[PDB]
This record gives C-alpha cells, structure tokens and sequence, in this order.
C-alpha cells in the first residue's frame, strides 16, 4: 500500500 | 538528441541522470490528500496530488479526487492524471471525466498485473451490462469494442442522469505494459500513442485526456512525456531543441513521481528519438511503426 514498496 | 542518448548508454549514468531527477524535482503541498475524510479515497499512502494542481468535483459533499491537471503551457496541452480507480471512486473518476470534458481515457495498467488489484473495474466489459453510479447521478454504456493484439479501443456512452446529456467517450487500454516496467518497443509504444493522436481525443477542443495507470506517475509519466515532447519539437520546429529532463522537471511541478524508474525514462528519450522521424517529416514512418507493432491478431 505503498508505491516505493 | 541522439548525443546524448549515446553517451549516457556507453556511460551508464540512467540512474544517476534519473536521481538527479528525483533531487531536483518541485515539492509541493498535499493538504486535501492528506485529511483524513480523504484517507479511502487515495489507493496509495505516498501518492498524492499537489493542492494547487488537483482536480475538484463540482460536489459540495467532498470534492476530492486522487487527480492533477498537468497544463503544459508551451506545449499547449492539458492532461489529467489519475490513479486507478478504487471501488468507491468510479463514480468520482466518471464525475470528473464528465464535469471536464474529457473525450478520451488512456489506461495502461491491467485490473489485476502479478497477483495485486491495481485498478477497479470501472468500465462497462459487455454492451447489455452497463453501470450506473447513483452517487453522482452518471450512467455509463459499451457501445463497440476494436481489440488489437496488446490493445484495445473501447466506445463507451456517458450519460448525465440529471440533464439526459450523452457524450461519447474513447477508453484506449493498453494492455502489455507492466508496472515498473517499459513497452515492448518504441514503435508498439508510438503506434498506440498516435492512435489517441489520431482518434481527436488530445484535440484542444476537448477537454484534457485522462491517464492512469496504477499511481498514474510511472506509466501515465512516460505516456505524457513523450507525447509532450514530440508536440514541443514540432512546435518550436527544432528536434534536437528538446531537453526531456526538463520537460519532465516542469511536468513534475504538477504531480509528484512522475516517471518511475530510470529503465522508463530512458525509454521515453527512445521514444522521442524514434518519434522525431515523423515530426522531420518522415510521414510514413507510421505505417512502420503500425507493422513493428503486430496489433492484428
């Protein structure tokens, strides 16, 4: 849930 | 141009040139994002839309939506990223197509990419199922389908419940560009791009065309780029003129990310490389590109 994961 | 696209490739210096990018780039303030009334409405937590760039529903309830409005002044074109709409954001995304005017969606992400859900499924798949969103009074219909090999062109009917107005809406969605990842080819890339170039739907009697993708920063970036470019060197009249580090700088004034990994932005100077034959004049390059691509069967 986040994007840079 | 091609310098120094050559140059960085024997140097290998993409990921230095792209964290430059990165350091460099406009910080901006996310406040209505951030609210909490707004937390079920952003698909990502680090994803979000600058205050002063984001689109508004014309909605007295909440008028938030995960979109920004990147207005290319020189170029003289507008377009609206987005990230992929959520289960409780459809109707919002039709909202905003509609109250915008928007003539044209690009998607270019899949619904489901390695196992995750990126995207809800937003548009009606068959013609007698079509999807009404109640909360902001928008009916939407399929009305015929072009399936090409590694992408579609869908014709969809908007209709305003309230006035009874329809529009007719082209969805363009490309269907073999993974996250993180680039297109098979700049040719399988500039042919999909010019068939929204060709269809009127980036005509600036339109409204601004809507991209997304996942975030809509990474892919919905290299789309915008690229296309961006190509009309700043027709505009200018100038190729080589055409500095896609800055051009992306100013576009990232707009929306936070744009451009995702540095394997995307060298494919965006690829594209823009290759697309140059066609602004020197190179007219039929097109039809190259179109059979480079394989879109039948």
């Amino acid at each position: 849930e986040y994007y840079k994961v | 141009m091609e310098k120094e696209f050559e140059q960085i490739d024997k140097s290998g210096s993409w990921a230095a040139i792209y964290q430059d990018i990165r350091h460099e780039a406009s910080d901006f303030p996310c406040r209505v994002a951030k609210l909490p009334k707004n937390k079920n409405r952003n698909r990502y937590r680090d994803v979000s839309p600058f205050d002063h760039s984001r689109i508004k529903l014309h909605q007295e309830d909440n008028d938030y939506i995960n979109a920004s409005l990147i207005k290319m002044e020189e170029a003289q074109r507008s377009y609206i990223l987005t990230q992929g709409p959520l289960p409780n954001t459809c109707g919002h995304f039709w909202e905003m197509v509609w109250e915008q005017k928007s003539r044209g969606v690009v998607m270019l992400n899949r619904v489901m990419e390695k196992g995750s859900l990126k995207c809800a499924q937003y548009w009606p798949q068959k013609e007698e199922k079509e999807m009404i969103f109640e909360d902001t009074n928008l009916k939407l219909t399929l009305i015929s389908e072009d399936i090409k090999s590694y992408y579609t062109v869908r014709q969809l009917e908007l209709e305003n419940l309230t006035t009874q107005e329809t529009r007719e809406i082209l969805h363009f969605h490309y269907t073999t560009w993974p996250a993180f990842g680039v297109p098979e080819s700049p040719a399988s890339f500039l042919n999909f791009l010019f068939k929204v170039r060709e269809s009127g739907s980036l005509s600036p009697e339109h409204g601004p065309v809507v991209v997304h993708c996942s975030a809509g920063i990474g892919r919905s970036g290299t789309f915008c780029l690229a296309d961006t470019c190509l009309l700043l060197m027709d505009k200018r009249k100038d190729p080589s003129s055409v500095d896609i580090k800055k051009v992306l700088l100013e576009m990232r004034k707009f929306r936070m990310g744009l451009i995702a990994t540095a394997d995307q932005l060298r494919f965006s100077y690829l594209a823009v490389i290759e697309g140059a034959k066609f602004i020197m004049g190179d007219s039929s390059v097109q039809d190259q590109w179109k059979e480079l691509s394989h879109e039948d069967l």
